[PDB]
């Protein structure tokens, strides 16, 4: 969508993540795993928290019936009165309308964007020790056992360490 | 190259929602905004309520039998049902609904006593079929069928003035007779032209009593006008009368701010609430609600959508 | 090296909106929100309408002759002008206003018959050159002018009770004469104090005729004070009097729903519409309109603008 | 703007570019040529008519009059009803003038998304075989002629097949 | 490596808002949408205003004393205060609001003579204490305290009409006097049934003054009612008349459009102001504002929010 | 945020920096620098400018009272009228919330994106003869002196120059 990563170059979804929302898979040659990222999930579900606050827990203020339910009055001051209350209820239907569509609009293109930023963030760390597939992936030209790709999910990866090799194998 | 690939969740249990620019995307998860469920009772958990049953508000200010319970008392909300009894003598009010609204805006009422004294000559103890008590002919609590004493007899010039020695206006009501019959007025009052008067610094009026048939209500082919003001603190109002009145004797005094409700729904002690309807009691956090434009206390505001769902997760883009 | 480029189109003819930031963007294109255009004529394609010319709805009730094709029927759209005829003989309607209002939302009116008697003495089909019709003088169809059949003579003290046998609320109007002079009173009336009455379960008031001169209009320096109230299913209205009342003959059913129009515009059967306003009709799908707040209808909402682009295409950035 | 490509990197628009809203553009030995992507003309034109679809169209609830044309009405009531309506105007015109903006704001920003999603598609795509300019292109490090550059446009360019080469003369 | 490293600007001066995700969020600067401070005094600046200190609007219409400075007049802006008077002879006005309201409205009043004339019989010049001017009893400069030129005799049948020639709609105001004894009005006019109708092509109406014991005010026991219409131009009205009209001498004529303020705070002629309220004057350009929710003019919306800040920097990261 | 920069991978904000809202900070053999960027700065000023401008200077419509201050009004007509204008006051005062709220997101998430584009201006510039540190830092693979690192700032480097010098240094 508009950062270009969820239904963008991330071709789909897994349905077997359920620790989390956003998230990493790996293979090398002690074999594959999946794991969640906290931060980038948190991040996400806070906003949406923080939508939800807004929209519940208002309070409202205090109304008076200006009418009979009952005892049906009266016709040029009730016609004034449904008019009134009829024009406003197309305020607040359209509103309401609005409001979703737009923090739903918001809420869509939020996910994408902590999709792309937890992209940006590996990618970076990962200096000149890796390639992008352009499928969400990257091809690591070192040999990367399970605590370095848990460097890599924790933001500790250090770069330094591999970029003798990983150069040598990209020079092919 | 050993592989790290990066990824998203997605369910098979998609959801539907609307966007700025699209009115079908499948998101993760969502959650309703406009409430459409509401109590088929009314919540009045912690709340000071009185329910008038059977009786109509404008029957507490003139005494109607089926108002004898609530004729005096304080409330933080009043609840009125749909076929309530204001009048026993047929009859209606000037401004019946500005008066209906100032009670149910009201929070309690206490009555005064206007100490209108009259006299021999007049009987001021007139009673009816149409407003029974136990046992017998009775009438309106609040006011005094005055009647010359001895049966054709002319019903003497007579005038009282009530004055307002509190600090808060005062409610009076009083009535006007229009007999049925030539007959029943020559036997009620004099053979003589009937005038009324009545007089404020703030209010002054005339009334005569018009002589008529009309349907029997059920009761009678007679019919009561009352008419009402405000006595401010004070001042004085006089009535001048030669027949015809219906005569005060108590006055009200409204006192305070309370939520009046309009609905037959049955009470509940269990549930509190601050928004009712005529189909009851709507308690929600969500901001708007989809049963009615006609609600009172503090309520979400009405929207003509069966639903609105807000997006609680992201695009649904399943395997 | 070889060179690959990623580039957009652009336009000459650009065009300007507003943004968050900015009030004048360039986009390659855009489109109008706020309709400004509006057909000059009322379009009543496949609508039963009823034009009323110069007759006023209120005449319809009463039949006034410039009404007399408009006492009946059935339509889903009514249209008023704005110098069309209530009144014959010279008068007024209490609460006009709504009167006009209940009509023009009616969708239709049956006439029912009071089958109102009056035997002898009484003279019912009193007429003036203030409403004339085919040959000579007449009077409202749906009322009659009741008057003593001998010139001088007081008027019976009569009694006439309607009755709604149907299961729909009957309006009924009724008039009351207002004489110029003592004289004209006396020649159509009695000598005597003339009184009104009319009751009914749920309605209840007093009319007394009054002596005056009143410009001439145009015609006649009396005037009549027309009354109404609906029937309740099932509910009788009496009347008592002795000179003065102008009785109903027929009363009024009022069928269903329809759309009212105030307006100069002429009719064309050939364009459709859901909206209309005094200027003529509007046809569009744009959500806002330009034209007037005093629309009615399936009406886009009326706004201040001139003109709200929307943006349809990207930021204009030409070579 | 937003993304950074529209009136941003990318200088100017293509007037000569009609076919599609965005494109490509080439230069090789055997000359220039000029094509349109449709993946993302298209998803920027579904997305504007997605908004065209939900403010067009809509149905309104039916208004009668409360006031007569013809006949001026008591003096306190019309006042009141002025009021009321002129309040409702003053609403709906700031709605409306708010919707546009606002709805006008994101067509805009989508746009330069879009934009910048091709670029990043293209980007990905010739892995370590180019480099960016700067100005919206990329400078092919190795000989590209016209099949090679429709194989870039119909995402079937295999980077393996021309690395060795690419790299060479990346390195001189 | 040598390094170039990208960053943004941060306060330690940091300030607080909220978004559609987070309710305090930390900003560079921020700036107040709504506005909450008014000034004390009523702006005036440019304007041609009229302060009526002590006379009410209606007292203009009819001529009460406190009013004499102010029967006549060109403005855009009137500025009514809180115990301005109204009345000298005790009374009120029928539609008192819609009066005051036009007036208010209006940019001017101006006073076209009745030309009615009553012959004798008639004393046309009624005065009491309770409207002094001086030296010595007055009574209400637009009209005339019609009376029986001899204490106990009846008074004439009466018939004045007043022709509207100006091609602009007049306000006509009459008032009728509510003796407080059958003696009084026996000495005023006759022994004999008073009645006042008033009658015009589009307007109609009849008055019968009432007599009846009232409180003094302050002053009298007796009472004058004030009733008003607008005379269409070219159309005539008549009142006809046997005792209790208080007749028109002079009618107004409304003249154009201005802002009607009530306010107790004093003028200031230095500052310029589109809004006003109660409390004085608010000029601002901010959209919306705090302080009442009854303000005239061209105001900001209000709002129920002590604070709503809009963001003018980015999030605010410190060291 | 939204584009990953402020409050993101830019770990915070610098109080020294007075000149502007974005800018350069350097250290090479020659010592320290600190500089504001124009453009970046007064791109973001400006729409928040566009912002204010929108908001503030609205030109209102005309109400007249129809409450009376001073006179009691029938208490029915009084009803409908509280009854509309608090009706009307709950319209703009949420009305007012959402303004800002949304308005608020939009300048904080504009913020944001000037800054990646000043990121991503500098990143195409050096090409080939940098590499991101991760933190928002370029480090320059060969010497780098005050006029050098000007050239970086008015847009003049050419990366040409030191390119052989870079790729050298990137590969030992
Ligand atoms: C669905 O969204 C709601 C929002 O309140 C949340 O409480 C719930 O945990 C979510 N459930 C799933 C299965 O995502
Ligand atoms: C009548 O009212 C006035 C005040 O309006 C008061 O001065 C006076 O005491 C009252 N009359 C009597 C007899 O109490
Ligand atoms: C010019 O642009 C307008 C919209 O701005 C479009 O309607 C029209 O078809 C275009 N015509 C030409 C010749 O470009
Ligand atoms: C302008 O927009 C409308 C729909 O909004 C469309 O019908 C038309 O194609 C557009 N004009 C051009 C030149 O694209
Ligand atoms: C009058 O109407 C009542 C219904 O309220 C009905 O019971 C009664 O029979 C009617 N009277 C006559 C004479 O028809
Ligand atoms: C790209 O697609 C076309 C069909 O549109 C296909 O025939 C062609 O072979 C492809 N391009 C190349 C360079 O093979
Ligand atoms: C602090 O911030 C305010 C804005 O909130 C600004 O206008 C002011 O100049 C600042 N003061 C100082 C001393 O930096
Ligand atoms: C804070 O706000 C206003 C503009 O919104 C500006 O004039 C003022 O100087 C600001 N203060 C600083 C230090 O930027
Ligand atoms: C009275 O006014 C009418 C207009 O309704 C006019 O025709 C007539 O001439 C006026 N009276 C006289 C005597 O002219
Ligand atoms: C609205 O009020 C009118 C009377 O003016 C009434 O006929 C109608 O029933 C009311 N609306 C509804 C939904 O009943
Ligand atoms: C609104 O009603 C007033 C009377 O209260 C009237 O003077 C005015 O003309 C009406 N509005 C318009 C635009 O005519
Ligand atoms: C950067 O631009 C300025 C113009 O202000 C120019 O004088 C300067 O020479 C440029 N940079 C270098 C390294 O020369």
């Amino acid at each position: 969508g508009l950062f270009g990563a969820i239904a963008g170059f991330i071709e789909n979804g897994w349905e077997g993540m359920v620790d989390g929302w956003y998230g990493f898979r790996h293979q090398n040659a002690q074999g594959t795993g999946q794991a969640a990222d906290y931060k980038s999930t948190q991040a996400a579900i806070d906003q949406i928290t923080g939508k939800l606050n807004r929209l519940i827990e208002k309070t409202n203020t205090e109304f008076e019936s200006i009418e009979s339910e009952f005892s049906e009055i009266e016709h040029q001051i009730g016609n004034i009165i449904n008019w009134t209350k009829d024009s406003i209820t197309d305020i607040w239907t359209y509103q309401a309308e609005l409001l979703v569509a737009m923090e739903n609009q918001h809420t869509i293109d939020m996910a994408d964007s902590e999709m792309l930023n937890l992209y940006e963030r590996v990618r970076k760390q990962l200096r000149q020790n890796a390639e992008e597939d352009g499928k969400g992936c990257f091809e690591i030209y070192h040999k990367c056992d399970d605590n370095c790709m848990e460097s890599i999910r924790n933001n500790t990866y250090d770069h330094t360490q591999y970029r003798e090799e990983a150069l040598l194998n990209r020079l092919n | 190259g050993d592989k790290i690939c990066l990824g998203h969740h997605a369910v098979s249990n998609g959801t539907i929602v609307k966007t700025l620019t699209n009115e079908k995307e499948e998101v993760t998860n969502a959650t309703e905004t406009v409430e459409s469920k509401s109590l088929d009772k009314l919540c009045m958990k912690s709340r000071n309520y009185k329910d008038l049953g059977s009786c109509h508000p404008i029957g507490m200010v003139i005494g109607t039998p089926a108002c004898d319970l609530h004729l005096t008392g304080t409330w933080d909300t009043l609840i009125e049902r749909d076929n309530s009894i204001a009048y026993c003598y047929p009859g209606a009010t000037v401004n019946e609904e500005a008066l209906r609204q100032k009670i149910m805006e009201s929070g309690g009422i206490d009555k005064i006593s206007t100490g209108f004294t009259y006299g021999s000559s007049i009987n001021s103890a007139g009673t009816t079929k149409a407003c029974m008590r136990n046992g017998g002919n009775s009438f309106y609590a609040e006011l005094k069928w005055l009647v010359s004493k001895s049966k054709g007899q002319n019903f003497p010039q007579t005038t009282n003035t009530y004055r307002n020695t509190d600090s808060a206006e005062h409610l009076i009501i009083w009535g006007i007779h229009h007999p049925s019959s030539t007959q029943e007025k020559n036997d009620l009052y004099g053979t003589q032209s009937l005038s009324i008067s009545v007089g404020s610094s703030t209010y002054q009026n005339n009334f005569v009593p018009v002589v008529g048939a009309r349907p029997q209500v059920n009761g009678q082919s007679g019919r009561i006008d009352f008419h009402w003001t405000m006595v401010q603190p004070g001042d004085n109002i006089t009535f001048s009368h030669n027949g015809g009145l219906i005569a005060p004797s108590r006055v009200s005094k409204l006192k305070g701010r309370g939520l009046g409700i309009q609905s037959g729904a049955s009470v509940d002690n269990d549930c509190e609430s601050k928004c009712f309807w005529k189909g009851g009691s709507i308690n929600t956090k969500l901001p708007f609600q989809n049963l009615s434009p006609r609600t009172v206390g503090q309520c979400p505001k009405y929207v003509n959508k069966k639903s609105l769902l807000l997006a609680t997760g992201m695009r649904n883009v399943p395997e």
